[PDB]
C-alpha cells in the first residue's frame, strides 16, 4: 500500500 | 449596528458555554441555539466577500494556477455534475493505477501556511486557534478570501458558495433525525460552530492583533459557517516538510474529485514534496474521475462531507457494551479481556456488510459469555496463551454453547435498539417513496433508515448463526 495515505475530508475534533 | 451584533454574540457565546442540557432536553437546546443564530444570520449580509463571475469562470484561472507550479492540468476537465456537483471528467482514456493527477506542497493551504499568513500575530496571541488547526485553517480561508491579492485566490474563487453539511439545514430538516445516533453529532456540530463564532467575533473585533486584520468589520455567521464547513467537507492529513509530524492541509485541484466506493490511491511522496493519485478505476473518455475518501459511515458523510453515499460498504452504527462490574466474573473477565487487548467496556461497531461484527467483538463478546471453566481454559495451563489468540476468529468457537449464548445476545441487543428510533424501516421506505424531498432532507431520511437496516441486519444474521449453532449442540 502507501506510505502516506491521503482521506479526503479526515474527521477531525471540532469540540473546541 | 456593530454595537447590537456585540450584545448578540455575547448573548450566544453563553447560551453555548453552558454544560450539556441534560438527558431529553438536547432537541430544545439546539432550537434555543437555532433561533439566537438565525437572528444574527438575518441581521448580517450573507457571505463578506463575494464574487461577480460564476464558479466556473474561475477555473481557467485555477488551472493556470496550479500549471504553473509544478501541478497536472491535462487529461480532465471540470463539469457540474447534477448528482455530485463539479467534479473532473476525463477528457482521455485513463487506466486503472496510472498517476494522472499531483499537486506540489507550494499549491496547498495549511495549518503552517496559516502561521505565516496575516493571521500569524492574531494566531500567537490566541489558545483555540494554537490547539485547533482545523479551525486556524478555516481562517486561513476567510483571511486570503478577504486578501484580494491573495496567492490563493484561483483555489478560494473555484470553492462552492454553500454546503450541504448538517449547518445548513432547517430545523424541520434536522427533525427528520430525532432519536437516531447521529443527531446527537449535529447538535455537537451546531452548538460547536456557534460557540465559536461568537467567541471569535468578539476576538476579531476586539483584540489588539486583529485590528487590522481584513475580517475586522466583515465577520458575518455565514463566513464562519462557510470557512468551517469548506475545511470540513475536504481538509487532508499530510506529512511535514522533512516527515516527523502530520499537519491538517487544503488540496487545490485534487480535491475537485468527487467520493466513490473502492481503495485509496492518493499518497504522499516526501522525496518530491507533493501529493500524488493514481486513478482508482479505468476511466474512458468523458467518464467522471472519482476518488476513493476513505472508510467512513454515513453518520459521518452526511455530518462532516454534507451528503450522503448509498453505496457504502463501510456504514456502521455505534454499539455500547461492557462486562457489569457486578458480574460474579468480573475480575476472571477482565483479566482474559486484557490478556486480549480489549478494554473492559467500550464502543464497539455494527456493520453493514458480513460479518457484522469485527475480531474485536466477537472476541468480547465470546469472553462476555463464557462460564468459569471457560475462563480458566483461558488463564491456566499450556494453551491458555494460544486460545485466547484465537477468540476472535470464527473458526476456533470456544464452545458451541458460548456461541449460542453471544448470539442470543447480539439478536436481542439490536432488536432493542431498533426499538428505540421514533418510526420503522417501513415508514421510512414509505416516506422516500410517496413525499418529494429536498436533497438535504433526503440525507436525514436515508441516514435514519440506514441505521435501522444495520440494526435488522445484525438480528437477522445473529438469528442464523445462533440457529446453526444450537443445531450443533443437538449433534
Ligand atoms: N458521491 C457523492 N455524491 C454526492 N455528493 C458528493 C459525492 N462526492 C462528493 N460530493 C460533494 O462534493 C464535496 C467534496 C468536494 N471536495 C468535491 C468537489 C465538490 N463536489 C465541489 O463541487 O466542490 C462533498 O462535500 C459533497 O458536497
Amino acid at each position: 500500500t502507501l506510505k502516506y495515505p491521503i482521506e479526503h475530508g479526515i474527521i477531525t475534533n471540532w469540540d473546541d | 449596528s456593530p454595537k447590537e451584533i456585540l450584545n448578540l454574540t455575547s448573548e450566544l457565546l453563553q447560551k453555548c458555554s453552558s454544560p450539556a442540557p441534560g438527558p431529553g432536553k438536547e432537541w430544545e437546546e439546539y432550537v434555543q441555539i437555532r433561533t439566537l443564530v438565525e437572528k444574527i444570520r438575518k441581521k448580517q449580509k450573507g457571505l463578506s466577500v463575494t464574487f461577480d463571475g460564476k464558479r466556473e469562470d474561475y477555473f481557467p484561472d485555477l488551472m493556470k494556477w496550479a500549471s504553473e507550479n509544478g501541478a497536472s492540468v491535462e487529461g480532465f476537465e471540470m463539469v457540474n455534475f447534477k448528482e455530485e456537483g463539479f467534479g473532473l471528467r476525463a477528457t482521455r482514456d485513463i487506466k486503472a493505477e496510472e498517476l494522472f493527477l499531483w499537486v506540489p506542497r507550494k499549491l496547498l493551504m495549511t495549518v503552517e501556511s496559516a502561521k505565516n499568513s496575516v493571521l500569524g500575530p492574531l494566531y500567537s496571541q490566541d489558545r483555540i486557534l494554537q490547539a485547533m488547526g482545523n479551525i486556524a485553517l478555516a481562517f486561513h480561508l476567510l483571511c486570503e478570501r478577504a486578501s484580494p491579492n491573495s496567492f490563493w485566490q484561483p483555489y478560494i474563487q473555484t470553492l462552492p458558495s454553500e454546503y450541504d453539511t448538517p449547518l445548513y439545514f432547517e430545523e424541520d430538516e434536522v427533525r427528520y433525525l430525532q432519536s437516531t445516533q447521529a443527531i446527537h453529532d449535529v447538535f455537537s456540530q451546531y452548538k460547536n460552530t456557534a460557540r465559536q463564532y461568537a467567541y471569535f467575533y468578539k476576538v476579531i473585533q476586539t483584540h489588539p492583533h486583529a485590528n487590522k486584520l481584513p475580517l475586522k468589520d466583515s465577520f458575518t455567521y455565514e463566513d464562519y459557517r462557510w470557512a468551517v464547513s469548506s475545511v470540513m467537507t475536504r481538509q487532508n492529513q499530510i506529512p511535514t516538510e522533512d516527515g516527523s509530524r502530520v499537519t491538517l492541509a487544503l488540496i487545490p485541484l485534487w480535491d475537485m474529485c468527487n467520493h466513490t466506493n473502492g481503495l485509496i490511491t492518493t499518497g504522499y511522496n516526501l522525496e518530491d514534496d507533493r501529493c500524488e493519485c493514481v486513478a482508482l478505476q479505468d476511466f474512458r473518455a468523458g467518464e467522471q474521475i472519482y476518488i476513493f475518501y476513505g472508510t467512513r459511515s454515513n453518520a459521518e458523510f452526511v455530518i462532516h462531507s454534507g451528503f450522503f453515499f448509498d453505496n457504502n460498504s463501510h456504514d456502521r452504527v455505534k454499539i455500547k457494551l461492557g462486562v457489569s462490574k457486578s458480574d460474579r466474573l468480573y475480575a476472571m473477565k477482565a483479566e482474559v479481556l486484557a490478556r486480549a487487548g480489549i478494554p473492559t467496556s467500550s464502543v464497539f461497531a455494527l456493520h453493514f456488510t458480513e460479518p457484522p461484527i469485527s475480531a474485536q467483538l466477537l472476541a468480547f463478546l465470546r469472553v462476555f459469555c463464557m462460564t468459569e471453566e471457560e475462563l480458566k481454559e483461558h488463564l491456566l495451563g499450556d494453551s491458555a496463551i494460544d486460545r485466547i489468540f484465537t477468540l476472535g476468529n470464527s473458526e476456533f468457537p470456544v464452545s458451541w454453547d458460548n456461541e449460542v449464548k453471544l448470539w442470543t445476545f447480539l439478536e436481542d441487543r439490536a432488536s432493542l435498539l431498533l426499538k428505540t428510533y421514533k418510526t420503522t424501516i417501513e415508514e421510512d421506505k414509505s416516506v422516500l417513496k410517496n413525499h418529494d424531498l429536498s436533497v438535504r432532507a433526503k440525507m436525514a431520511i436515508k441516514l435514519r433508515l440506514g441505521e435501522k437496516e444495520i440494526l435488522e441486519k445484525a438480528v437477522k444474521s445473529a438469528a442464523v448463526n445462533r440457529e446453526y449453532y444450537r443445531q450443533q449442540m443437538e449433534e
